[PDB]
RNA sequence: CGCCGCUAGAGGUGAAAUUCUUGGACCGGCGCAAGACGGACCAGAGCGAAAGCAUUUGCCAAGAAUGUUUUCAUUAAUCAAGAACGAAAGUCGGAGGUUCGAAGACGAUCAGAUACCGUCGUAGUUCCGACCAUAAACGAUGCCGACCGGCGAUGCGGCGGCGUUAUUCCCAUGACCCGCCGGGCAGCUUCCGGGAAACCAAAGUCUUUGGGUUCCGGGGGGAGUAUGGUUGCAAAGCUGAAAC
């Protein structure tokens, strides 16, 4: 007998993507404060296009399967 | 012939320098240039039948 | 019925696998179907050795080996004395030490 | 309608010469009356002249071919080949 | 002959090619390089019957008598190339190269090293015995 | 590469619709004199004499010249009219990017 | 007749730099009428490994050598070829790693031109439980492309007196395992052999520069 | 007899049978 | 095959013989030519709808899985007729012909061999074009979908882990180690339940019998035969019965 009614947080962050009972992804919005003028740029975590800031026209995310990886000492948080 | 690189597939070729075309003229035919020598300029080829 | 689960071989994501002729009887077999041994041997015999360790030039320091793979079919591998049968529940097993 | 099921072009010789020697015709002589794709002008109006002459009615330029074909494989593999080998060290 | 060097501690070197089939053996000495063949003798040259020119017999008496030629000819070591019939046939070699590095160790004949330049193929052109090849 | 000419054809598709040609020679030399052309496009097997006529107007009066390699019928498959052609002016890019990735 | 009678005795040298200079010796017919003694001694070969021409380096790692020419009773030879042993080759293959070889032709500063070729091995690295040791094949077009890329700096500017010196202590296969670090562990590295196509004249004077 | 043989005797005598035919139409 | 040295045997077998051999074979040494083939690395590994695919390199398009807070919004599954691929062998043209080798030839073994063994050698084996559509085409297990125990693996992505290690000095991907997720090929165990059993995580969730759907079998022989039709150049393939 197991409690699928309440089940362990630490399944519940084990199991994949749609396993669950809510289903909710494991993506998430992270905010990079750019290293060259000042700007933080929100941007989403599994992006699949390069992201040039608009300004100071440097590469920020290099697009890579699964998540991006950054460019140089880029912060970010998460937000919901 | 002493130009081209062995494996050079020609047709219409002078036997004696000098004499316009004698070998491999017929319709759909070739000879293939093989084996150079520097000194003593001479040169194989595969002609039509298979004569070397 | 199956006499083997695997049917013998160790084909099973392949279509086919290419043949391999055997050493003695010249078939060719797929190649995990076959028998298949390696020979790590000196060259010379052990016995004899110490003959040439005798009269060798050098201070014995030339120790040459002869590697085969060897490659058996089973219609004669079994003539030949290397895959000697089993039981049931001794068909099972795996590397003999 | 169509008119003949097996036979094709080779219908105009009739009951005679044979069925194997109208079958090795048929293909070489839909490739001897087709046209052919100019490489040159882009149209469509290659035609077989005498034997070896081909001729594109748009822009008169006229190229020797095959016999049969515009090209034969075997020319194209020894103008692949003569390229290569062209390149291939500068001589 | 007086044949190559005197001042004995150095030794001349020659390249024996020892040649072990299933149904042969060959012993043969050369020099360094290979075009001079030396002394060269069969198993078959020793034994008369047809069936014995494998055994182990015939490479004793080959080896003692190519050995008695090689210290004729004033050759002392011997460096040793061995090999089978390695095509497509059986890479192992015959039963008669136990018996030449032993009966060549034994009567003087010094050893240098010793490699197995067997002829083996990278992919083998078509095997002699057919589908389903040699039937008992 | 083939990104180029990937470029090359998504960037045609666009012009297709959105911004403003005109083809074939003889008005194309209408567009160059007017300097109302800003970029000419010639098909590969275009004959020698017009190539190098068309590139010396180009080089006269301060216009883009690209090759696009290909037989004049997939020009037509590029500028995507079924009739053939041999020489595109682009006299108004309206949304493209085509004269802003190589000059 | 007894014609080791008459065959005649010279010696081998060998060329420079390998710590001595004495192969063998040889034997020949006689110089007689229409054969000269000199004709077979520009053919002949020799296939010798080290520890007695380098002075125990590695005892693997043949050398052919082609006899130039003859030079008051000493028969000289320049450098042909360079093979390993069947039983040093075939040793090392192992049933659980992944053999990768590379072959390309490079041409030296002077006249020759020159084939060689590379194997290589993966390594089972320390701590290790998966048993297989396999790369992703993209790693293996990556260090062909490198293990063809090294050797034509270590060949194509240089002569056949350093690159000889090269394959003494296997300078190559030293570079190539320090260089394959990032990309994966090789193990085993060694050029396997390198052999002539095309030589470029006799060159006597090329010979007693390669003396002294 | 193998199952093998016997088709191979079958097709063979249906072989000599459809000669017949065509021998006598 | 060309030379170079030596020298009477060399092949080949259960034992020998046919065959090559002082006109120098086999053997060694160098070199050239031709065609086929890619060993060892190769595994209960991958990929492909299957048949299949193994030297390096480039080009050309194509695909699975994974990641996705991307788009469309029921476009879905199985399918009579119809259609594309489909190993070996076989057939028709063109090119060449290394090895093997049906047929055929001999030599031996046997009472007899036309069989196994050995020597020679035809078509084919190769490539390029077309056809034939069959196999123990096998996991002898139609396809899709869901549920029902565990365990260590391994291949491919993705994620987590101041563990270790190579750069130069952060930095990343590199190489192991630890663990999780997805689906793939598999395996050990078990009284999950089944079945006639062998055995199977499916061949289970079936007398408590119903998720959807195509093809099929009805004692053995006669027989995949006859006979019609249809495809094929032909070999034959597809459909296919009865008397007894
Ligand atoms: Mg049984
Ligand atoms: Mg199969
Ligand atoms: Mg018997
Ligand atoms: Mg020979
Ligand atoms: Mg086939
Ligand atoms: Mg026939
Ligand atoms: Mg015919
Ligand atoms: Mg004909
Ligand atoms: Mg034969
Ligand atoms: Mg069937
Ligand atoms: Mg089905
Ligand atoms: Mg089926
Ligand atoms: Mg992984
Ligand atoms: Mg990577
Ligand atoms: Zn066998
Ligand atoms: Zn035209």
């Amino acid at each position: 007998a197991k409690d699928l009614l309440h089940p362990s947080p630490e399944e519940e962050k084990r199991k994949h993507k749609k396993k669950r009972l809510v289903q909710s992804p494991n993506s998430y919005f992270m905010d990079v404060k750019c290293p060259g003028c000042y700007k933080i740029t929100t941007v989403f975590s599994h992006a699949q296009t390069v992201v040039l800031c608009v300004g100071c026209s440097t590469v920020l995310c290099q697009p890579t399967g699964g998540k991006a990886r950054l460019t140089e000492g880029c912060s970010f948080r998460r937000k919901q | 012939v002493g130009t081209m690189p062995e494996g050079t597939i020609v047709c219409c070729l002078e036997e004696k320098p000098g004499d316009r075309g004698k070998l491999a003229r017929a319709s759909g035919n070739y000879a293939t240039v093989i084996s150079h020598n520097p000194e003593t300029k001479k040169t194989r080829v595969k002609l039509p039948s298979g004569s070397k | 019925t199956k006499k083997r689960r695997n049917n013998g071989r160790a084909k099973k994501g392949r279509g086919h696998v290419q043949p391999i002729r055997c050493t003695n009887c010249a078939r060719c077999v797929p190649k995990d179907k076959a028998i298949k041994k390696f020979v790590i041997r000196n060259i010379v015999e052990a016995a004899a050795v110490r003959d040439i360790s005798e009269a060798s030039v050098f201070d014995a320091y030339v120790l040459p080996k002869l590697y085969v793979k060897l490659h058996y079919c089973v219609s004669c591998a079994i003539h030949s004395k290397v895959v000697r049968n089993r039981s049931r529940e001794a068909r099972k097993d795996r590397t003999p030490p | 309608a169509k008119r003949t099921k097996k036979v094709g072009i080779v219908g105009k010789y009739g009951t005679r010469y044979g069925a194997s020697l109208r079958k090795m015709v048929k293909k070489i002589e839909i490739s001897q009356h087709a046209k052919y794709t100019c490489s040159f002008c882009g149209k469509t109006k290659m035609k077989r002249r005498a034997v070896g002459i081909w001729h594109c009615g748009s822009c008169m330029k006229t190229v020797a071919g095959g016999a049969w074909t515009y090209n034969t494989t075997s020319a194209v593999t020894v103008k692949s080949a003569i390229r290569r080998l062209k390149e291939l060290k500068d001589q | 002959s007086l044949g190559p060097q005197v001042a004995e501690g150095e030794n001349v070197f020659g390249v024996c090619h020892i040649f072990a089939s299933f149904n042969d053996t060959f012993v043969h000495v050369t020099d360094l390089s290979g075009k001079e063949t030396i002394c060269r003798v069969t198993g078959g040259m020793k034994v008369k019957a047809d069936r014995d020119e494998s055994s182990p017999y015939a490479a004793m008496l080959a080896a003692q008598d190519v050995a008695q030629r090689c210290k004729e000819l004033g050759i002392t070591a011997l460096h040793i190339k061995l090999r089978a019939t390695g095509g497509n046939r059986t890479k192992t070699p015959g039963p008669g190269a136990q018996s030449a590095l032993r009966a060549l160790a034994r009567s003087g004949m010094k050893i240098g090293r010793i490699e197995d330049v067997t002829p083996i193929p990278s992919d083998s052109t078509r095997r002699k015995g057919g589908r389903r090849g040699r039937r008992l | 590469t083939k990104k180029s000419l990937e470029s090359i054809n998504s960037r045609l598709q666009l012009v297709m619709k959105s911004g403003k040609y005109v083809l074939g020679y003889k008005q194309t030399l209408k567009m160059i004199r007017q300097g109302k052309a800003k970029l000419v496009i010639l098909a590969n097997n275009c004959p020698a004499l017009r190539k190098s006529e068309i590139e010396y107007y180009a080089m006269l009066a301060k216009t883009g010249v690209h090759h696009y390699s290909g037989n004049n019928i997939e020009l037509g498959t590029a500028c995507g009219k079924y009739y053939r052609v041999c020489t595109l002016a682009i006299i108004d890019p309206g949304d493209s990017d085509i004269i802003r990735s190589m000059p | 007749v007894d014609p080791f009678s008459k065959k005649d005795w010279y010696d081998v040298k060998a060329p420079a730099m390998f710590n001595i200079r004495n192969i063998g010796k040889t034997l020949v017919t006689r110089t007689q009428g229409t054969k000269i003694a000199s004709d077979g001694l520009k053919g002949r070969v020799f296939e010798v490994s080290l520890a007695d021409l380098q002075n125990d380096e590695v005892a693997f790692r043949k050398f052919k050598l082609i006899t130039e020419d003859v030079q008051g009773k000493n028969c000289l030879t320049n450098f042909h070829g360079m093979d390993l042993t069947r039983d040093k080759m075939c040793s090392m293959v192992k049933k659980w790693q992944t053999m990768i070889e590379a072959h390309v032709d490079v041409k030296t500063t002077d006249g020759y031109l020159l084939r060689l070729f590379c194997v290589g091995f993966t390594k089972k690295r320390n701590n290790q439980i998966r048993k297989t040791s396999y790369a992703q094949h993209q790693q293996v077009r990556q260090i062909r492309k490198k293990m063809m890329e090294i050797m034509t700096r270590e060949v194509q500017t240089n002569d056949l007196k350093e690159v000889v010196n090269k394959l003494i202590p296997d300078s190559i296969g030293k570079d190539i395992e320090k260089a394959c670090q990032s990309i994966y562990p090789l193990h085993d590295v060694f050029v396997r052999k390198v052999k002539m196509l095309k030589k470029p004249k006799f060159e006597l004077g090329k010979l007693m520069e390669l003396h002294g | 007899m193998r199952a093998k043989w016997r088709k191979k005797r079958m097709r063979r005598l249906k072989r000599k049978r459809r000669k017949m035919r065509q021998r006598s139409k």
